[PDB]
């Protein structure tokens, strides 16, 4: 509805579709709807855009070329370098987890059962381990 | 265009065009002949405008055309005016389309990376465009000069 | 004449949580009278409570509800123990009384301090001549709530 | 706490600067509004009780709040609530005289949000009680002082929400 | 360890560690500009 | 200030300001421009005032600037005038505030302990302040010189 | 440092450190004494390095100290050398730690955005850094000059 | 969020009232200024970067703020600060188009005062950065739009202080 | 986080100072103990499990703590407790390598006291579990490293009490 | 001087000087040593004042040192600062004379015509003198800087 | 708190052991150094003020710390800082007499790191103030007592870092 925030879904082919248009056509309208999806990924995962060195290209290049989905572009961003750094590293371990959950699955944790699942996965596997559960849950897939 | 933009939003939400979207197509198409006249006048004076804008760019930025300047020399200056000719052309396209789709894919997306490589000072390209606005705008009626001016200020905006 | 000064610096530490001598301040006028016997340690402690130095330090930077909690730790040496006890004290600091003599009557801060000091409990444990001390773990039976 | 004038003095003291032109201009901007602040305080003080009564009447009572199950049910809690109201009015009058909101933070807002959460005191309803007193105040004090009184009521209410 | 009358002392706030006027005296240098022009000529 | 002092007494007795308290705020604020002028004049002559206090001091106490003196030497004297510059600054603050709150927290509470540690003779600091009164007071009209003088005599008083 | 980098990678994996992140630390400790010495040497000649860097820079790029140049004028040049002093300092920090770490946070992350705002030509800042390499490197033994040179070339790299 | 028009619709909806003469007059007062709001937004957007640079130059840099010990020392923090500046400019442009400050509360001010207290970000210095961008904006947009743009910069700055 | 070396760099950076003699002496005092820190970490890491086992045996189990009603009753909670123990050991090993306790604050102590109060986790019993692991560690690492390892266990334990 | 201006009034009315006229000569001459000190300080820093004035001027208006600018080039610039050196000199003369007689006959009567002929913006030029005042006002202690400043502001006043 | 004589008793009491040969040897190792501890305390106490003065002079004042913007700027804060210094000196003298650091934890270090973080008090600068007083102390007390006094100053300073 209009009572909540917009949801961006990349339906626009992308895929580097091609056509029956001039071979080196200058304008290709929808090759710019992907681009707004790309910036909107950043705006959920980190909350703002990154600075120049920081952006992760070569993840975008592939999304834009149609080789990987939206789902996997989020995974690359989630398991990235600055994401770790900004949000994992400087905080107490469970503060890191609670905050990371809001960014990757849009809501706060409900429980201690849930919180603990990750707290005891982070102690064996690290940042990487924790990220990969939020990303691999059943709930991620049903919802997103 | 206005058409492309309206439709893409329609198709992406799986729906027919809105009353609003239909209205803007109607207002847009009514301005067709006028927009075509604005492009003609500017196409007809393209030399005058590009040269003049170069004299004024090189007055506010005398060093671009100086020892350590990107446009220093006769053929580094020739390419610079050619780029000014490119952008005036794209501005005529934008005016007849009623939005930037074409202007954008052809000459702003990727422009930072292109000019950074060539080491061209971007903000002085933005000045060259303001200079063209000033010249072009002096060859158009008040109403048409404003309508043209929006597209000049867009390019100035995108190089930023 | 040094016993007195052992005692008068104990009061600074009990009421202000540390001696004010190092920085250099003191409640001077009041202070002399305690040494010379006109006013008791009870009157000396009450003059320090309504002084300009304690108002600045323990009243100004906090809220009325936080002023009640710190007053119990300075004039009784223990934490508030009941919710019933908050409403007695919170509504004592909260109302104007009026001004009666030179003034500073039922104050906000002033009223709260008399109320503590004139309480039954205060003048029992430390009644009259002793400077208040923390009644923490070794000293009394501590509540666990 | 600090007022307009000590806000400036302490901002310069930490830099060890004598007051310069920019500082002196700020202090003038306070002094030049000073007489009006005083008149406004005398109106609020002397109408204190009527402001609370009209603010409660527009924003609190004749409602579920005053009925069984409501937080201002019982003479005890009704008394506590209008007691609070008097605090707000009185301190906002201090803030407006001082021309600085710092006292509203130090002696009113600090911990108050959680205190109200812990007792169950309805925050949104309390804000309406603040913004109703502002409405009354702005009528009583007149053109001269209306905007200046108003801001410290608005400071109070965005401090809770 | 000597006289009182070193009382000529400037009283400003001294520059911070990267002000634009610590490298000011080196900023007048060795080009062809307004600081290149020989004064007595 | 006068404001802070009035209010703190008000809040501590849980009450609105008195007619008296309101009156003094009114008289105080009326003297605003005058008080600001007094601070300006003295700020404008700070370097002169510091040097004439410093001469008056070393005549009256040549010992402080002598073998076993706290201010003996060129840089033990430099710090001494800097302290005199500090106190003149605080005096300008006090005059514009209309009381000592600021002067007090910044430079008298703790001053005995500070200077005792450094082994600075306190009463000769009080003399340096009298010396500044004498100079500053000669740059102000009779009425403004008195108003300033109260704040100088306060500092002299607090170092005691 | 080398320590910080090794550890952060260790903790991310949540396992104690491993063989090859210990050997590097040992190398760094031996290196650190030499590294500390190089930084001290660089620190001693800072004013000479900056000044001679600044001459080398303005010959190679006179356009920045010209009418439409970011560093045109006596101050605009004073701030420019101050920035060169900043980066030499960060280079001494990088050398001593054994890892670039802190320099990145202090002076490259955000540097594009800072200088774009100020309109400073980034690639001529990179030249100023090469110029400092040349001077600094002439005050160090062959082996120490190379070790220093890596950190100069990093900064040159990051402004890119 | 809400704009001029939805502010009126929701104020009437809670009373279940069809729009009456007073409502219709308010909406007209918005529509009649609408074209001017659009032109002003196009000036701000297209001069965004220059406004920040001139505002920083007058009110932030060449100072202790940018020196060691200062909050906008380090390229990291300098970048964060002018990033913030862009937010303010951009949102004020939204508020002015909408003719309603509600978006400045919902998406900018809420919690920001305490966020800045928690990081140490100097509030007074940030306000000057806001009021300098306003100064620049008011020149660029002209008589038509100057007062209308200005108010949402003033909304922002009294929201922090 | 920071280590010995970055502690010094950041302390000078805020003053914008090149490293001077006092700084250089501090860094030497770290480098000169560095090889010993590494050897000590390799002993702790490779005896990790045995240190926890011997520390639990001296300070936790065979007690009311492991019996019904005790906080380390249930395989779930016993597992959580020795999991915690491994954190402490591992991070103390980081702090000792870094020669700086800052990581123990940033990633271990912050909020932990209240977290334990909220779950009911016995603080005094946890401290004994820390000071027992220290005892074991100090035997295993030898004269070279005993005092240096020990301090970060002591940092941990006065951080809870 | 004050003498020249005043005696002239005496001779024109065929009379000896008035008590008033005698009094002002006395007050004037008492203010001599100070005026001489103000001229000395500024004479002593002339080269600094001129150049820093010249930088302040070209920032506030550079175009004059650009292709179509009156002061474009090394020897067209050697003349603009020389004119700034001329006016600072006349300002020192005025300060020691206590009026403008000398300043006026030497460098304002006939100027405006003079500048106009050459086509120099007169307001460009008054910036430059106003800029010279700043550099110079800063090599003097607060009392002497004001006394000097009156003569700088006079020239700024006359040129317009 | 505990001291060497007391610690030996409580360490054995928890094991329910009579004092045995190992215990008796420890207590002897304390008693045999006792007279020297007393003499050292009398030197420190009677030179207290001079030690602080010389320690501040070498490690705190004549610096940015005492200048505007510095934490020991203002007579108030200068007084608070050397007040603190006296605590450290005095308690270290207690620890050294007791031959046990436990009092330094119970009554000085507990919460102090965070207290200093909360006020902004510079930790590294405070450590230098501690290690400068140690330097002075070690000269005044002589060969007999130098090492024994020194350790409790070192206990204090690694307790903050
Ligand atoms: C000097 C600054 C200061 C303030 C502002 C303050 C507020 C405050 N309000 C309180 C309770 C309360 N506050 C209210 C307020 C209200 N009830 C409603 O339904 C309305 C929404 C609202 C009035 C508009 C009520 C009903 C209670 C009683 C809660 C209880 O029964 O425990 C209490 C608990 C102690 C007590 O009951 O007195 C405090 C401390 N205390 C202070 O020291
Ligand atoms: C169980 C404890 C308890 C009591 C008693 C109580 C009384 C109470 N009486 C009220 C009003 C009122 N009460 C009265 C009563 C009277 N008028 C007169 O002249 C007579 C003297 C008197 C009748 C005998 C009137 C006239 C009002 C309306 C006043 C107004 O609206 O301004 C209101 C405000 C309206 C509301 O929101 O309910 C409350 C809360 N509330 C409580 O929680
Ligand atoms: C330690 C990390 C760090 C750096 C590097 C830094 C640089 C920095 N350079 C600045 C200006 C400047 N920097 C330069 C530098 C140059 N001009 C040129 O053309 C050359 C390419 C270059 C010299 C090699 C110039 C000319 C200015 C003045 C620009 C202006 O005022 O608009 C300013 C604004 C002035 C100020 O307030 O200090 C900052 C903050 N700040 C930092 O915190
Ligand atoms: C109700 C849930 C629950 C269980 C089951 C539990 C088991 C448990 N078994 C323990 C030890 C032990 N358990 C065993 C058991 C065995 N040895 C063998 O080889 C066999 C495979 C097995 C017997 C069938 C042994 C030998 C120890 C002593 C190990 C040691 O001290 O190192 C201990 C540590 C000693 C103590 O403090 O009590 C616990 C807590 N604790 C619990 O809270
Ligand atoms: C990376 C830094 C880090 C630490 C240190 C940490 C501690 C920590 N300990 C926890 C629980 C716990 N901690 C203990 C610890 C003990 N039980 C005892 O009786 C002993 C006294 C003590 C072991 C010596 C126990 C039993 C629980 C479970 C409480 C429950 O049942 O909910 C929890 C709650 C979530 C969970 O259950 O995993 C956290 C976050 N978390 C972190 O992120
Ligand atoms: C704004 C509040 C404030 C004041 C006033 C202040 C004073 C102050 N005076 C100092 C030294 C000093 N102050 C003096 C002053 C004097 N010597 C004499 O004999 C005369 C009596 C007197 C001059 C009138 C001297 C000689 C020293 C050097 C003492 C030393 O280095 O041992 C120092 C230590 C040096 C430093 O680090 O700055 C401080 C902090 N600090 C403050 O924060
Ligand atoms: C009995 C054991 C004990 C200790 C040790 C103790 C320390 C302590 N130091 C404090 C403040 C302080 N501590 C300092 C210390 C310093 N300033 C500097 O710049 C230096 C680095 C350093 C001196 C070497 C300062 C300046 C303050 C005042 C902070 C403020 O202005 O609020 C405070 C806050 C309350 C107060 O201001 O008195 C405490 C409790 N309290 C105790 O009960």
């Amino acid at each position: 509805t209009t009572l909540g925030p917009k949801i961006f879904k990349l339906t626009q082919n992308v895929g580097f579709r091609s056509k029956g248009m001039v071979q080196n056509a200058g304008v290709v309208t929808v090759e710019g709807s992907v681009q707004a999806l790309i910036t909107a990924a950043y705006q959920q995962i980190f909350g703002r855009q990154l600075y120049q060195g920081q952006r992760l290209k070569v993840a975008e290049i592939k999304l834009e070329n149609g080789e990987t989905t939206v789902k996997e572009f989020v995974r690359a961003l989630g398991r990235s370098e600055i994401f770790r750094k900004l949000y994992w590293e400087p905080f107490y371990v469970c503060k890191a987890i609670e905050y990371i959950h809001r960014r990757l699955l849009g809501r706060p944790t409900y429980d201690r059962v849930e919180n603990n699942r990750y707290f005891d996965i982070a102690s064996k596997k690290g940042f990487y381990g924790v990220v990969d559960a939020m990303l691999n849950s059943n709930e991620y897939q049903e919802v997103f | 265009s206005v058409l492309t933009k309206a439709i893409v939003n329609a198709d992406a939400e799986a729906r027919y065009l809105s009353p609003g979207e239909l209205d803007r197509i109607k207002s847009f198409v009514a301005s067709g002949e006028r927009r075509l006249r604005i492009a003609q006048t500017l196409t007809e004076a393209r030399e005058r405008i590009v040269k003049q804008a170069g004299d004024q760019l090189f007055q506010i930025r005398p060093d671009v055309v100086s020892p350590g300047g990107n446009a220093y020399g006769e053929k580094m200056t020739a390419l610079c005016l050619r780029d000014l000719d490119y952008y005036l052309r794209l501005v005529t396209y934008g005016i007849v389309a009623g939005d930037v789709t074409p202007i954008e894919e052809i000459g702003i997306i990727g422009v930072k990376e292109m000019y950074n490589s060539l080491q061209t000072p971007i903000p002085a390209v933005a000045e060259g465009v303001r200079a063209m606005k000033n010249v072009a705008t002096s060859l158009l009626s008040g109403d048409d000069a404003a309508e043209a001016g929006f597209y000049f200020d867009y390019l100035v905006g995108a190089m930023q | 004449s040094d016993e007195k000064e052992r005692v008068v610096r104990a009061a600074y530490r009990q009421v202000f949580e540390r001696d004010l001598k190092a920085y250099g301040q003191s409640v001077s006028e009041a202070e002399s009278k305690v040494k010379n016997g006109e006013i008791s340690v009870r009157e000396f402690v009450r003059r320090l409570g309504k002084s300009e130095l304690y108002r600045r330090e323990f009243y100004q930077p906090f809220i009325n509800s936080r002023v009640l909690e710190l007053a119990f730790k300075h004039f009784l040496g223990r934490a508030p123990e009941s919710r019933a006890e908050v409403q007695k004290y919170f509504s004592i600091i909260s109302s104007p009384i009026v001004r009666g003599q030179s003034s500073m009557p039922s104050g906000g801060l002033y009223a709260l301090i008399d109320a503590l000091i004139d309480s039954e409990e205060y003048t029992s444990i430390f009644g009259e001549d002793t400077v208040p001390y923390l009644r923490n773990l070794g000293v009394e039976a501590q509540p666990s709530w | 706490m600090q007022d307009a004038i000590t806000a400036v003095i302490n901002n310069y003291d930490v830099q060890g600067k004598y007051l310069d032109g920019a500082a002196l201009d700020k202090l003038k901007a306070y002094f030049t509004t000073g007489a009006v602040r005083v008149r406004a305080a005398a109106v609020i003080s002397s109408n204190a009780t009527t402001i609370i009564k009209e603010a409660a009447a527009k924003a609190l009572i004749y409602s579920d709040l005053t009925r069984p199950g409501g937080n201002m049910y019982t003479t005890r809690r009704y008394a506590a609530c209008i007691r609070d109201m008097d605090y707000f009015l009185r301190y906002a009058t201090y803030a407006m005289l001082a021309g600085d909101p710092s006292i509203l933070d130090e002696r009113v807002l600090n911990g108050l949000k959680e205190t109200y959460n812990s007792l169950g005191v309805p925050i949104a309803a309390t804000v309406g009680g603040i913004q109703a007193m502002k409405e009354v105040v702005g009528g009583l004090v007149g053109p001269d002082a209306a905007k200046e009184a108003s801001i410290y009521f608005d400071y109070l209410s965005s401090g809770l929400s | 360890r000597k006289v009182i009358d070193s009382i000529k002392i400037e009283d400003p706030v001294k520059p911070g560690d990267f002000a634009n006027f610590l490298d000011m005296a080196r900023g007048i240098e060795s080009r062809t500009g307004v600081w290149s022009i020989s004064y007595e000529s």
